[PDB]
């Protein structure tokens, strides 16, 4: 996307929102990006949506065929399973990439160091959920290693009812639950997480208050299918 | 169980 | 997909379909047709049902696009609809191409020959709700000649309640009254279809019945939007 | 209005 503005990049990657066509608002955002320039809130915003919506319907895919996989348990659906799981991987590669190469290094801000470092948390969750054996384990360090580095400056930097912050809290705690082995450690921290947000909404307006009450909902939400 | 949705800006 | 079993593309097809993996379904599709064998009745709804999403999808996308475009009537919402204007374009020359090499010239039965001729009647009715001016013309032209070969075909060859010949009527009808301006001509169809088609009901078992009156009752809901 | 929605087999 090297000939085209950056502007445009941002103002196609919005129109490619609108229309549905997550594929093509990855690559604008990914383009953006590349030019070199740090991303603002609403920029990030849009990478972040663009590649989850990506990586969502692989993640969904995936799942289908590793579940008609495991019930046949020809070569065809592991074949297909095997094509679908090494674009998934070739995606979370490039996430990772693009925040390696160089939005991680220069994001000095607790609000851009932390969701990038949640992005990067995510986006190992995403590889650790198809990957085997040993490989699996490093995967899994490196996730963790994001989450918690964006958890340590967010507690140091955010009030606890901050949106990034919740979210960070909210996937730490699926990371915990679904990838790492330990559901208390996700009870846990969706407990304190909740509670911490709850003592803290009266310091918001009214806006606020609905952006942070509907991260907790969700946190509620995982809390009662896990006790 | 279920992470941000994170689908819609 | 040369290197492929045609066996195995079919079996791809699918999985892609569970996945909701059009593209890869049409991908897979397009491989089987080129093996250069006749369809059976299954691979055909195969074919139609990987096109019909991948195509839907773009136009769904095109539209939204155009809407913004007609709103602001940068360069930017132009561009971007010029080249989604021009995937669908390639999607349905595509698919043109396989119906016209070789797939209508062998098909032989009345049962494949209007499938085709009613899916070639679709893809130019898809390029004629795109095209400008005097391009327009010839595309409406070459839509409304396959319609009606198939519509001839159908007339003399299956019962008024076969569910092809249902289709491609509501499908002629759509076309009378989106594209060619003729909504008299599209009432006046999907009228008789359906009456035509409730005097036949009789002759049919349960399951039949239900594959009919399903189709009927998108003909009804037509003609309740347009009268 | 509508056509066949051909996007299920
Ligand atoms: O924007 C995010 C997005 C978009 C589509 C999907 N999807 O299921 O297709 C998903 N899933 C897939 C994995 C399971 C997860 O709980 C959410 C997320
Ligand atoms: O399988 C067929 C399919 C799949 C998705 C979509 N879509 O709207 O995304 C559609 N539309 C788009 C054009 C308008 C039409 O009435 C139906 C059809």
């Amino acid at each position: 996307m090297g000939s085209m503005e950056r502007a445009s990049l941002i103002q196609k990657a919005k129109l490619a929102e609108q229309a549905e066509r997550y594929e093509d608002m990855a690559a604008f955002m990914k383009g953006a990006v590349e030019k070199g320039e740090e991303l603002s809130c609403e920029e990030r915003n849009l990478l972040s949506v663009a590649y989850k919506n990506v990586v969502g319907g692989q993640r969904a895919a995936w799942r289908v065929l590793s579940s008609i996989e495991q019930k046949s348990n020809g070569p065809e659906v592991r074949e297909y399973r095997e094509k679908v799981e090494t674009e998934l991987q070739g995606v979370c590669d490039t996430v990772l990439g693009l925040l390696d190469s160089h939005l991680i290094k220069e994001a000095g801000d607790a609000e851009s160091r932390v969701f990038y470092l949640k992005m990067k948390g995510d986006y190992y969750r995403y590889l650790a959920e198809v990957a085997t054996g040993d490989d699996k384990k490093r995967i899994i360090d490196s996730a963790r290693s994001a989450y918690q580095e964006a958890m340590d400056i967010s507690k140091k930097e955010m009030p606890p009812t901050n949106p990034i912050r919740l979210g960070l809290a909210l996937n730490f705690s699926v990371f915990h639950y679904e990838i790492a082995n330990s559901p208390e450690e996700a009870i846990s921290l969706a407990k304190t997480t909740f509670d911490e947000a709850m003592a803290d909404l009266h310091t918001l307006s009214e806006d606020s208050y609905k952006d942070s009450t509907l991260i907790m909902q969700l946190l509620r939400d995982n809390l009662t299918l896990w006790t | 169980a279920g992470s941000i949705p994170g689908r819609r800006s």
